């Protein structure tokens, strides 16, 4: 019953975890915690089988460790900085070849998955500062440049027209700009992990960046040159919805260094590289 | 778009824009 | 007996008399590609048994220093008849294997291998800045990569068996298939694979599906070492089947 | 020849080497020289495209001018082919120039993924298409010693393209005034 | 059903591409790969009828090529600057003919048809640059100046009473100003081309011009004269509604010059003037 | 029209415009062999598609001198693609074909050539004594053989068009499966040959099934000579299925 | 070992003296050295966890060796235990090591609150795991004098995690580039 | 102006002005 | 989230959002 069912979403308990059954001694020939490891598969021993256990009635749920849950909560992906220092022309729009490799903090949850399938929602926030003192009526235009259309070279370029790009226009004092984004990969699947080149030459590329082209995000102050200059930082926001996820990983156990690549570095002392805090000896706890 | 249960404790699922993907988190299982 | 297994193939016939069970991948074995999931709309070739038969690889050493092997599929397959001659002349190609590693030593004898398969294996280079592990080097064939005798390039992948080659920690790789070659337990691991990928079939020249890795986590030791202990690997091709028939592509 | 309805033509003769190259160009419906027919002009309105394309050839020799061209396909993850028995091992038909004068090539879509981008990509690179003479150009005397030959291009029943984009194929440079 | 028709909606699959069947080796004197195109048809040759085939289920739609869909965009199609330099009186209001044939981007996706029929929705962007350092309180005044209605020549001409024409006022501040406006035309269509004249001599206008008169946009700041001058930028944006559109033509392939006319200009070098990238022989992909 | 043909093998798809039907050998359709008259035990590989298409031989020169030309299949394809790599990678093959030879001249142009496909076309050797023809001779692979152009050796075949290069006399070569080129009448020839043997599989490497005898009956000629004539052989595998996999067989 | 495999291997030995320590660690979930294993690593992306953990070791000398180990947990509210008889008083499995290698204890979850801190807190403290010889290492003649084992930990039926949070166990110090 | 229909999946197809030239985008075919 | 109750007086106790904590004021009792 989908009412039913609508109590479990408001109380968050779709996914109840099991009891634990009342247990008793034994003395058996079936030894459940002995087992072979090198099955490659985990013993499924629980607390009953290895001591005398009351019966307790559990109330706890997995909802909030659901892939939806773990991967729908809007984190930063980028920060653009528009800053007029000398020259409005140049200075006044800037673009940025969309991924989300550039923040260790969502890069590592969505990479402990091989392959992802999700809906995104981009949130902007925008922030102006006055260097000079007034910020006078800032308009702001962020366009979405598929792979292929033209890209604009100059603040008053043709491409910002808009004719087929999807463009958001915000107005300062107005509430942070949003919208949703479907699946857009070639794919099924985007490519958290891609074992493979675009050619068979020592010269091909290797990984992500052969598969994952999102296109370009082109901003631009739609608002002419102002007496005061203003520092313009627009942080990206980005949230997967209707999420899908296959074959888990390890995380991401160093520091991120480079986009699309799990290249890394090694200091001299590789304990400092790790979270691994090194221990005394085997029985200092 | 309206998904509207009885139980009275009426559920109204509303789907306020035309393509899915606007639509927020998913329901589980 | 539940320590003995044989395991036919076309023309190949492989057995144990100590194994330690047998690990399906995600639990799902290879198939056919359905109507409903293909994209390439030629008819697809199946070799069936000329090609789904076990082909066994060149045999490693393991001693008191090994640091680790690792294969790339279908890469490892390249030279071995009909699937690699397949895999050359068509563009697209779809497969899923059985992979059996195979070590015997002796009752006096102790070490331990870690055999994990990895999907999307994206190696990893050192301390080289955004250069990335270069196609020559993931592309070993049948020799695979012995683990800490390769001289340094800039192309070179990383070395490090403990960070998995690409920044991640060994003792995590069992949330990947994988098996243990326990020597007081069993002489050999069978891994069944199916096809893993964002796309339904893709070019086997340039993108590696799946990578075998064997680590030893336990050190070989034995008061016997002037026996030499090989691993043997053996994989067999499931359900391979191959599309866009052309020329043969010839690399390098 | 840009800038002359000979742009549009190619321009067949008798042989005197066996299995000659006629034309090769690629199969990505929005590379040149397909960008500009109305199904490249069209594919640059989006980002993505799929299904199979439908080449056609027109012969326009004289009623008594006979010839027999092989057109292939060849699929992407190899170079062009150099040689016609290079090219006839991929998809491919051979023409015969007679009473129907022209003849289609389909070229099926042949792709890991179910989509390639319309922008030239390494990744989607859909492969080329070669024409070799099959026989040669014969001509009774008296008729003319070269004849042209028209190239069509048209989407099949599944092509499909997807994500609208702005066209990289026109631009304005300026304003455009009363 | 109205409900499976919404579904399709929202997933977008109202239009399916067909599936490909598997296809058999054959030997006929049926020849469907043989046909004539001096008949002026498209040889319907489908790839079941040249290659062994396999059976495939499309799941590709065609929804995003429909003619609502392609010219269902807003793009801008005018920017109109009211600048204060010296005389407030003279620069604080000022008139546009409308039209479509400003801005390449959106006039070319038109002009793809001969004629079309069309709702219009008009979004305006103003943006109030601050020259010396205030804006003020801007208020913005916008009419639709139908042909014959008065033109007011002057910020406080008796024509802004706009006892009958539609004006938009818009508040700094406040959303972007948006309206809808129904199928203008006096005829059946818009003329997208017009190979007519207005008479029948030699001094004669030719073209759209003669067919597509929409009238004048006013604008004009409501707010008085103001210590701080201001340039107020209002970007006009347009997209077409319940769309129908009647005989495709060629696209534009050279730049447009001029408003109303096919007219073009040739450089010495013609292949600069076209999209076309000189091949290097026949053979060289 | 009974005057067009279209014929679709794989990915390849031949036509013409002015055929003269297309001959049946024997009457029989070309067929995979059944469990009834087999006699291999193991499962046989069908690469289907990716075989049995159209393979173009290379084109010859029609001259007023020409004596004829002759193939033996397989031999003629064994260096085309898949069916050439299946061949010498098994023991057993067996197949079909269909064999479309192509020639266009013009209306003003005159010639005749007949084509046959002969059964076991053992060739002799003429003067020699008991000394037969050599292996090299007989698999001139899809170059095929010019009759009179070859600089005789002792293990050199007979070039005695008239002969039948074995003995008998040419005017009897149309009791084999046979088509002519008239080129006032049609600029092709097609034959479907089922397999023909006395075992139900055979090696492809050492017995040639097939014989295609093209022979000019009546000179080519025109009063255009410099207008080069050529002659082109496309032929298609089918029903192509192998047997006995192992390495590649390498000859020479 | 850090950097090592050998960070992942305990190594037994004859011992000369009876009921020895072989190891000891807590029993908190995201404490070190649990910290880096995959159930670590979730849990220090959540604020509370909850229920059972599972810890396995499996035996990897020769068939040959053999060896009776006690591997005991200790609930809070003391001090991690100085003697194998101390820590048997606790919850505790007797490993014999045979035919099957391995071996798994299970850590119940005896606590006041119905959940626990993930981050170290003294209130939610959980306990200790310490290992002890029962018996001891003993191989025939000609056989290795040491041997190592491996530890494995995962959650059972009802481990539970709460309050999604960003974890600690991983850092960016500056931009990532292309 | 409100098209409703009941599948329970209701659909409220509402128009909030009384101009056609005000609705949104056509439904396709 | 809509607790219709009929008596007509017809009641509407709607719930905005899908967690239980974001709810207004509870009732008595
Ligand atoms: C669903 O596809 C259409 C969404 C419509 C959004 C408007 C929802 C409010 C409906 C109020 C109607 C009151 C019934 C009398
Ligand atoms: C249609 O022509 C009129 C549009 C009316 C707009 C108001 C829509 C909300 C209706 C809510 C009614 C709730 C029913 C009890
Ligand atoms: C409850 O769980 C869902 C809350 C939905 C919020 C929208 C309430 C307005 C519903 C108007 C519908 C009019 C009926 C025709
Ligand atoms: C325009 C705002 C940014 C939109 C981001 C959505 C795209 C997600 C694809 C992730 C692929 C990758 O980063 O490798
Ligand atoms: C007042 C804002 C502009 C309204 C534009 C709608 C009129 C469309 C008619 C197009 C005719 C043409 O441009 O030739």
């Amino acid at each position: 019953n989908p009412v039913e069912r609508y109590v479990d979403e408001v109380l968050n308990e779709v996914l109840v975890v099991p009891n634990i059954n009342q247990s008793h001694p034994t003395t058996s020939n079936a030894a459940p915690v002995l087992d072979a490891a090198e099955t490659g598969h985990t013993n499924k021993i629980q607390p009953e089988d290895t001591i005398e256990t009351r019966y307790v009635q559990s109330s706890q749920t997995l909802d909030e460790m659901s892939v939806e849950s773990f991967l729908g909560r809007s984190g930063c992906i980028h920060e653009s900085v528009l800053d007029i220092v000398d020259n409005y022309n140049d200075q006044s729009f800037t673009k940025w070849n969309i991924n989300l490799q550039e923040m260790a903090q969502i890069r590592r949850k969505f990479e402990m998955f091989t392959y992802a399938r999700f809906d995104s929602e981009i949130t902007m926030v925008p922030s102006v500062a006055a260097k000079d003192g007034h910020i006078g009526h800032i308009v702001m235009q962020y366009m979405y440049v598929p792979p292929g259309a033209p890209i604009p070279t100059t603040r008053d370029d043709y491409a910002w027209q808009s004719g087929t790009n999807a463009s958001v226009f915000w107005q300062h004092g107005q509430p942070f700009p949003r919208f949703s984004l479907p699946f857009l990969s070639i794919a099924s699947a985007y490519y958290m992990f891609y074992d493979g080149y675009d050619g068979d030459t020592y010269k091909s590329r290797y990984g992500t960046v052969v598969t994952n082209d999102m296109g370009t995000l082109c901003s631009r102050i739609v608002t002419s040159e102002q007496l005061h200059k203003v520092k313009v930082v627009t942080r990206i926001y980005h949230k997967a919805k209707h999420t899908k996820a296959w074959c888990p990983r390890p995380p991401r156990a160093v520091q991120y260094s480079h986009t699309h690549t799990t290249n890394y570095k090694l200091s001299s002392e590789v304990h400092n590289d790790v979270a691994i805090r090194p221990r005394t000896n085997l029985t200092t706890v | 778009g309206a998904q509207v249960s009885r139980q009275s404790l009426n559920y109204f699922n509303i789907n306020y824009f035309k393509d899915a993907a606007s639509s927020g988190a998913s329901r589980l299982d | 007996s539940d320590r003995i297994i044989q395991i036919t193939r076309g023309d190949s016939t492989i057995t144990s008399q100590d194994v330690a069970n047998a690990v399906v991948g995600y639990g799902v074995w290879p198939h056919y590609l359905t109507p409903q999931d293909a994209t390439a709309i030629d008819k697809p070739t199946q070799p069936d048994t000329s090609s789904n038969r076990f082909y066994t690889l060149d045999s490693k050493m393991w001693n008191s220093t090994s640091k680790g092997w690792w294969w790339k599929l279908p890469d490892a397959l390249k030279d071995m008849g009909i699937f690699g001659e397949n895999m050359f002349y068509h563009f697209l190609g779809r497969s899923g294997y059985t992979v059996h590693v195979q070590c015997n030593a002796s009752k006096f004898h102790q070490g331990t291998l870690l055999v994990v398969m990895i999907p999307e294996h994206q190696l990893a280079t050192v301390n080289k800045g955004n250069v990335n592990a270069g196609y020559k080097y993931t592309h070993p064939g049948e020799a695979g990569r012995e683990v800490g005798t390769q001289v340094e390039n800039e192309k070179q992948p990383s070395d490090d068996n403990w960070l998995n080659f690409d920044g991640t920690l060994l003792g995590n790789l069992l949330i990947f298939p994988h098996q243990f070659i326990n020597l007081r337990s069993n002489n050999s691991a069978t891994l069944i694979v199916p096809y893993v990928n964002a796309v339904p079939m893709d070019s086997m020249v340039r993108h590696n599906n799946w990578s075998l890795v064997i680590i030893p986590v336990c050190q070989l030791q034995s008061n016997n070492i002037s026996n030499i202990v090989p691993i043997t690997v053996s994989i067999s091709p499931m359900c391979a089947e191959f599309s866009g028939a052309r020329a043969k592509t010839v690399v390098q | 020849n840009i800038g002359n309805v000979s742009m549009y033509t190619v321009t067949l003769s008798p042989q005197t080497k066996l299995a000659e190259e006629i034309f090769a160009i690629k199969v990505d419906i929005a590379s040149h020289p397909l960008a500009t027919t109305l199904i490249g002009e069209i594919a640059s309105y989006f980002t993505h495209w799929t299904g199979s394309l439908r080449f056609s050839f027109m012969f326009c020799g004289t009623a008594n001018t006979t010839l027999k061209v092989l057109l292939a396909y060849t699929p992407p993850g190899i170079g062009k082919p150099r040689s016609r028995k290079e090219a006839m091992l991929g998809t491919h038909v051979v023409w015969d120039v007679g009473l129907q004068s022209t003849v289609s090539l389909v070229v099926p879509w042949i792709s890991a993924s179910q989509y390639r981008f319309t922008t030239p990509d390494t990744y989607s690179s859909a492969g080329y298409i070669t024409c070799w003479y099959q026989t040669n150009f014969v001509v009774p005397p008296n008729t003319p010693n070269t004849a042209e030959m028209l190239c069509f291009v048209s989407g099949c029943k599944d092509f499909c393209l997807r994500m609208a984009r702005d066209t990289d194929l026109h631009k304005q440079t300026g304003p455009i005034t009363q």
